[PDB]
């Protein structure tokens, strides 16, 4: 169960990494896709509007936003590499499974 | 049932039992090992073996009498057992062999032979009896520099210096009428025993016993007698407990019953209703443990003793047992209190209601030298039944929660951690 | 056993900073290793937050550092922390290496 | 009278958790709730949205957070 | 009493932790105000507020 | 993670009902044939997941002759699947051989663990 | 020397040994360290978060 | 890393020359006094690094009573250094007690190791 849960964390971090790199091109889809995702957090009842201002660095998607999105797109991949090791550590406890769904302790190969 | 009279200074107490086939009489003194000093330690052990000497006990066998003697922290007793109807000879033997004439027993070649034998009794105790020599060092470290820290058997280094003149000093100071209780248990009537004593002189000395300057005080400490050649580890751990004359005397006793005793090699001991057992059984952490509650005149001790062969997981054993002590303050349940009530009443009814009049004489004489009377077994059952869960939590929060501890150990105890790591387990940060 | 010893991730924490058996005679010179760990954390965190306002073009590199000092809120604190922190990094490392040279920590087993 | 059997019931539970253990822990779990609100106020003190609705209405510690700079001294 | 002091603040960790947080909230506001007051008073006559009112005479 | 005590309780009610037995049992027989574990030389009781204390107790109390046979059927199934083939038709497990051999050991271990949980949460009346 | 003779510890022992008094003294000093550490942590977290809000030149063009 | 066989070879030559024994020894006694290990309750043989295979056999073959004493002197020095103090002057190791107790067990283990190496590189004069 713990190996499954670490994988869900890796999946979340990979979605964020791909989104951040797509904004670094600053095409028409890059700019307008960021103002419909970051504007989602404005729906929080209290201090929802203060969060988007802190995330934007200003009043809309502008120069502060693009420069900070590249710094984060550089960093998250190294966090992903750290959670892969934790992924392999939890697999090494009981080993992998097999397509038959039963124990594999009676026949093993290196 | 217990009847207590007074006569010119000595106290006579009896516990009559017609169904008994053996009567027992003797004298119990209200002074013990806690009334000596680090230089005469072992005097009361010599007086015990002089009473049971070969020449003294040969005289008693001809009349058909058997002798016994016990040495404790607060009291020492000298008992003579015989068939019913032979009680007159037992009183006569005690009078002319221990009470009024100690010169023949204290002769040379009889003191020099007894001293030779006792010096051997403590040499092998100090190197063969491990569980009982760490419980003695627990007293030594928890009451250091106070009277409640000297071993009852004495010290090897201290016993090589004792002479016959030291035994006469102790007898003159403690074997007195104001420090003595005359007891009779088994098949013997109260009227008959007191009549026999007055028909003779039967008077001890006249003076009063010296008073001790400082009282006993607990100190959190530890002593480590590490020995890597022994195959096991023996550990004792305790906090400050209750004195004999306390309102929380039965509440502390019931608290030790909740955790109880354990034997890993007994199939029925592994099925007890103790929540600690399911933590220490997946990996065999210990071979046995027992929870005690010892009471004295000044203070007491509350804790447990363990012996294990799993020397690499001692920390796990200590961590789990102390975490269950924490629940006595926060989350002890009603089922645990009801079970411990039933097991405490059975255990008390097996100690006071045994079939040995010698055991009864020690128990009855010691309880009169402290509070002047004996509490019956029927009244104690009414006090145990009245205990509630709120009583346990109040007592545990005062004596157990975040308190100092005393530790003693021997054997392979490298895996026993430092004092501060263990003391951190007396409370929880989650509460 | 305790949860700190049975868990896959906690057992690495327990074996390194909780239950690690240390000699009782080590003095304060054995404290520089833990300080170097704090220096590395300080440099990484201040560098990342400064990199959200920095431009690496040769025509804008100098002016972007001046922009951090003047326009970014608490930006001079980050810059002076990063510049002086790097000087303290080498101070501790020089003493860390001289400790092992004095006490023969380079010898056979290690 | 002679007793020949034990009368008992089973308490409500689900796994390691029981109703009796929940009741004992309930009063202490509210204090941990109040210790987390106090710790939340410490870290949001500089947030001006929380100042204007919560912290500035404290009798003695409130007014010391208000800024008293004249408009002629501000560029924005 | 010292027993009542321990029983109220030091027996439960929840109260101990909550007291630390509530003492840090009070310290935070008081420490700032007392520092600016001393700092401003040590530099009287050199601040913009001081010189602005002087030329306003 | 449904207990075998729960499965047996529901299953028996179907078998003792004459109406339900004639409509449900025929469906179950076709369900088992389509599952196709017999074509790999396995019984159903070999497919139960064993990484829990209940099934580790039951496998400990199984007699040696049964335990040796089970280990051969499991090894043979791993090698047959390795090759992406089936066993020859004459080596398939028959319906009369697919018997619940491990079920009585599982139920006995499950009843002991339930009684232990009901005694740890005991409440004494009066 | 016997092992029941404890060595001398009187040069480090305190004359009055009260559990309630000596524990409240120790917890007041670990609670003071945790009070100042808690206030210094709020300062450190706020400094980094505040450097992301809006620079002075951006606010001028509001 | 310099073997005790080589150390003794140079030392024994010095101690048998009347001129050389007259100037080297007086400066060697002052060197030992300034070293200051005797003020912690230690002999020189307790300072030898023990993480090599040669010194592991020497400590194995050391008589049991001498091995118990060495463990006390090592534990005592760690506790003294922990307090940043020195031992009282009456507990210092004296000159007549600073003897090489472990030296014979090292020279014998080293001689056996040297003979093994010479026998793995043997060349028969064919
Ligand atoms: C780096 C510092 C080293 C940390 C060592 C330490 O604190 O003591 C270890 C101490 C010793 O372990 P143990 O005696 O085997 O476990 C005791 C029991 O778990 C039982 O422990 P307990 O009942 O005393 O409490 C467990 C602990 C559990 O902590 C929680 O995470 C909750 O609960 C709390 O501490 C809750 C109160 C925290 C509120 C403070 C809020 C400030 C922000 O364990 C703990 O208390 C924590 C577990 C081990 C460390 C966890 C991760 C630390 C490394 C990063
Ligand atoms: C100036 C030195 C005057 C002190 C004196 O008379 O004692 C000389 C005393 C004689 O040496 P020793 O105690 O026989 O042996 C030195 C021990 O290894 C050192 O053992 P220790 O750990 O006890 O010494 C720590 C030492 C100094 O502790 C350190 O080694 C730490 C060095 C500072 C780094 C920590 C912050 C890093 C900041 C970045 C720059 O701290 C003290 O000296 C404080 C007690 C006075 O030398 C020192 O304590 C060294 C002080 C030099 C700084
Ligand atoms: C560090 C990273 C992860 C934390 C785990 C700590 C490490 C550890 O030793 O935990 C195991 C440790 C007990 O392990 P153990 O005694 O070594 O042996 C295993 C026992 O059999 C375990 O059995 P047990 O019966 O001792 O376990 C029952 C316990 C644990 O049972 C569980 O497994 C429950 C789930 C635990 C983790 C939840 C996710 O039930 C509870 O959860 C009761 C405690 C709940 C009260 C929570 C008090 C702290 C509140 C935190 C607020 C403070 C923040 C202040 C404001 C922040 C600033 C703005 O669990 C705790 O001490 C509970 C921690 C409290 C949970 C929060
Ligand atoms: C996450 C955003 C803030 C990022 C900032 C990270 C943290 C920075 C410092 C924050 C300091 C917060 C202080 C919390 C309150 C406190 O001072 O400690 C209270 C207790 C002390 O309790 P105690 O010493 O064990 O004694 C208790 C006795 N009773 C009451 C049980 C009878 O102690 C406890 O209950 C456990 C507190 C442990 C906190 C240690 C934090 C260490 C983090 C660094 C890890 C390095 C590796
Ligand atoms: C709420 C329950 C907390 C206190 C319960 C209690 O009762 O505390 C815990 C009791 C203590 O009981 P104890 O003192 O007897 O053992 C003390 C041991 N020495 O341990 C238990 O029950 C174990 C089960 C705890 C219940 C698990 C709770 C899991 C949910 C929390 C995490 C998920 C949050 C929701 C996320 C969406
Ligand atoms: C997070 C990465 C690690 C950083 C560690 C830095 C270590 C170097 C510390 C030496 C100089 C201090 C620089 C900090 C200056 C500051 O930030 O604030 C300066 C504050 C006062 O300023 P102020 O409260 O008025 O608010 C600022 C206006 N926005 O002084 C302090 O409170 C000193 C307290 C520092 C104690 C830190 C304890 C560690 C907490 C770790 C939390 C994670
Ligand atoms: C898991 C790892 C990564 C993923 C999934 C990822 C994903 C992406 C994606 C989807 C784009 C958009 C490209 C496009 O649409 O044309 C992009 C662009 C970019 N990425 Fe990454 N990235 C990763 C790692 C990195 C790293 C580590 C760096 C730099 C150190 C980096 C540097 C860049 C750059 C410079 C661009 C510029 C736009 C372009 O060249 O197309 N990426 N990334
Ligand atoms: C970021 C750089 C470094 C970090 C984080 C680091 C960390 C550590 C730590 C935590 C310790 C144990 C604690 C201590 O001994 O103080 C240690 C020990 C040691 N380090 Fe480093 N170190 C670093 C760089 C170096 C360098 C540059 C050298 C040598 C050139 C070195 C050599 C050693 C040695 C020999 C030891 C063991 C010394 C002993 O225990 O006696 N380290 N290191
Ligand atoms: C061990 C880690 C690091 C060391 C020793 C280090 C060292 C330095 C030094 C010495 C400077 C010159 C600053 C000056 O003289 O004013 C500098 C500048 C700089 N560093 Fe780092 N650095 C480290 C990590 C990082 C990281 C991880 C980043 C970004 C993710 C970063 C970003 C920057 C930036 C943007 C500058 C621009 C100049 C300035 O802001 O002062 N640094 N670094
Ligand atoms: C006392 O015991 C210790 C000890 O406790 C430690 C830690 C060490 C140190 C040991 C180490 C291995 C060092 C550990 C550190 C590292 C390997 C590197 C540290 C890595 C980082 C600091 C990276 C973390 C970076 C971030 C979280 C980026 C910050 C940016 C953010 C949050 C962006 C804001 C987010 C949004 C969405 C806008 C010791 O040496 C030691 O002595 C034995």
């Amino acid at each position: 169960v713990t190996l499954w849960n670490v994988g869900v964390i890796i999946f979340i971090l990979t979605i964020a990494t791909a989104f951040l790199g797509y904004c670094c091109v600053y095409g028409q889809m890059s700019h307008w896709g960021a103002t419909v995702i970051t504007n989602l957090f404005s729906a929080i009842p209290f201090v929802g509007n203060d969060i988007v201002s802190w995330l934007w660095g200003g009043f809309s998607v502008s120069n502060p936003t693009i420069q900070r999105f590249f710094a984060l797109h550089y960093l998250v991949p190294f966090i992903i590499a750290a959670m892969v090791i934790m992924h392999l550590m939890a697999l090494h406890i009981h080993g992998s499974s097999n397509p038959l769904g039963i124990t594999g302790n009676l026949d093993r190969i290196p | 049932a217990e009847v207590t009279q007074l006569s010119n200074g000595i106290v006579v107490a009896t516990e009559h039992n017609p169904s008994a086939h053996t009567a027992s009489v003797g004298v119990v003194f209200g002074s013990g090992a806690a009334n000596e000093n680090p230089y005469n330690n072992g005097v009361s052990n010599l007086w015990k073996n002089i009473f049971l000497s070969k020449e003294n006990s040969a005289v008693a066998a001809k009349e058909g009498l058997a002798l016994s003697s016990n040495i404790s922290r607060d009291f020492q007793s000298y008992i003579v057992s015989s068939l019913p109807g032979s009680t007159d000879k037992s009183l006569d033997f005690l009078n002319q062999s221990f009470i009024q004439q100690k010169a023949n027993l204290l002769s040379s070649s009889n003191f020099e032979a007894t001293k030779k034998s006792v010096l051997k009794q403590v040499q092998d105790f100090e190197e063969n009896d491990h569980p009982n020599r760490v419980l003695e060092h627990l007293h030594s470290t928890a009451f250091q520099n106070t009277p409640l820290s000297l071993p009852t058997r004495g010290t090897l280094e201290s016993l090589e210096n004792l002479v016959v003149a030291d035994l006469e000093s102790f007898a003159n100071n403690h074997f007195l009428n104001s420090n003595a209780v005359v007891v009779g248990t088994g098949n013997i009537k109260h009227e008959d025993l007191v009549n026999s004593i007055e028909s003779k002189n039967l008077s001890l000395q006249t003076g009063t016993k010296p008073v001790l300057k400082k009282k006993a005080a607990f100190l959190g400490s530890e002593v480590r007698l590490r020995d890597d050649t022994l195959p096991k580890a023996w550990i004792s751990l305790a906090v400050e407990g209750e004195p004999v004359n306390s309102p929380n005397y039965f509440v502390a006793k019931l608290a030790a019953q909740i955790f109880g005793s354990y034997n890993a090699f007994e199939p029925a001991s592994r099925l007890q209703g103790i929540k600690l057992l399911d933590n220490i059984q997946e990996y065999q952490l210990c071979d046995n443990f027992n929870h005690f509650s010892l009471s004295y005149k000044d203070s007491g001790l509350w804790g447990f003793s363990t012996a294990t062969r799993n020397v690499t997981m001692i920390d796990d054993l200590i961590h789990f047992t102390l975490k269950q002590w924490n629940r006595l303050t926060i989350s002890v349940t009603d089922t645990e209190v009801e079970r411990a009530k039933s097991l405490l009443k059975l255990q008390l009814g097996q100690l006071y209601e045994s079939g040995n009049p010698v055991n009864d004489a020690n128990l009855l004489g010691a309880e009169v030298l402290i509070k002047g009377s004996k509490l019956s077994l029927g009244e104690a059952f009414k006090k145990i039944d009245a205990i509630t869960v709120k009583d346990v939590k109040a007592w545990a929060g005062k004596r157990l929660w975040d308190q100092d501890i005393a530790i003693a150990g021997t054997g392979q105890i490298e895996g026993l951690l430092d004092y501060m790591r263990i003391r951190s387990d007396m409370s929880m940060m989650r509460w | 056993m305790a949860f700190r010893k049975s868990n896959v991730y906690l057992s690495l924490v327990n074996s390194y900073i909780i239950d690690s058996p240390q000699p009782s005679s080590i003095n304060y010179w054995w404290n520089m290793g833990s300080l170097l760990g704090l220096c590395l954390v300080i440099q990484i965190v201040t560098g990342i937050f400064m990199a959200m306002h920095y431009s690496s073009n040769i025509e804008l590199a100098f002016s972007s550092v001046e922009h951090i000092m003047r326009d970014v809120h608490n930006g001079y604190i980050l810059r002076y922390l990063h510049a002086n922190g790097a000087s303290f990094f080498f101070m501790v490392m020089f003493m860390h290496m001289a400790k092992g040279l004095y006490y023969g920590s380079y010898r056979s087993p290690r | 009278a002679y007793t020949s059997h034990l009368s008992s019931k089973t308490g409500l539970h689900f796994g390691r958790l029981s109703l009796r253990s929940l009741t004992a822990y309930a009063p202490n779990l509210m204090l941990w709730g109040g210790a987390s609100m106090l710790g939340l106020f410490v870290f949001t003190e500089g947030w001006p949205k929380f100042q204007d609705t919560l912290y500035k209405k404290i009798p003695l510690l409130g007014p010391t957070l208000e800024d008293h700079t004249p408009p002629e001294d501000k560029p924005n | 009493s010292f027993s009542s002091l321990y029983k109220t603040f030091f027996k439960r960790n929840a109260v101990f932790v909550g007291t630390i947080f509530a003492g840090a909230f009070v310290f935070q506001t008081v420490f700032d105000t007392a520092i600016t007051s001393w700092y401003e008073n040590h530099n009287k006559g050199k601040l913009w507020k001081d010189v602005k009112a002087r030329i306003a005479a | 993670p449904q207990s075998f005590t729960s499965i047996a309780r529901i299953g028996d009610y179907i078998l003792k009902s004459p109406v339900l037995s004639k409509l449900c049992v025929p469906v179950a027989n076709q369900f088992i044939n389509l599952a196709g574990y017999k074509k790999l030389g396995l019984k159903f009781d070999d497919l139960i997941a064993e990484e829990n204390p209940i099934m580790q107790t039951a496998l400990r109390r199984l007699p040696e002759d049964e335990s040796y046979a089970r280990a051969y059927r499991i090894i043979r199934a791993h090698q047959t699947e390795l090759t992406h083939h089936l066993l020859p038709r004459n080596e398939w497990i028959k319906a009369q051989e697919d018997v619940p051999y491990l079920l009585p050991y599982i139920l006995e271990a499950e009843a002991a663990a339930k009684e232990k949980d009901e005694l740890d949460n005991i409440e004494v009346s009066k | 020397k016997s092992t029941y003779r404890t060595p001398n510890f009187d040069d480090v022992l305190k004359e009055n040994n009260d559990a309630d008094k000596g524990r409240s003294y120790a917890y007041f000093m670990v609670g003071a360290m945790g009070l100042l550490s808690s206030a210094g942590a709020k300062s450190t977290v706020e400094t980094f978060i505040s450097s992301m809000t809006a620079t002075a030149d951006v606010l001028a063009m509001a």
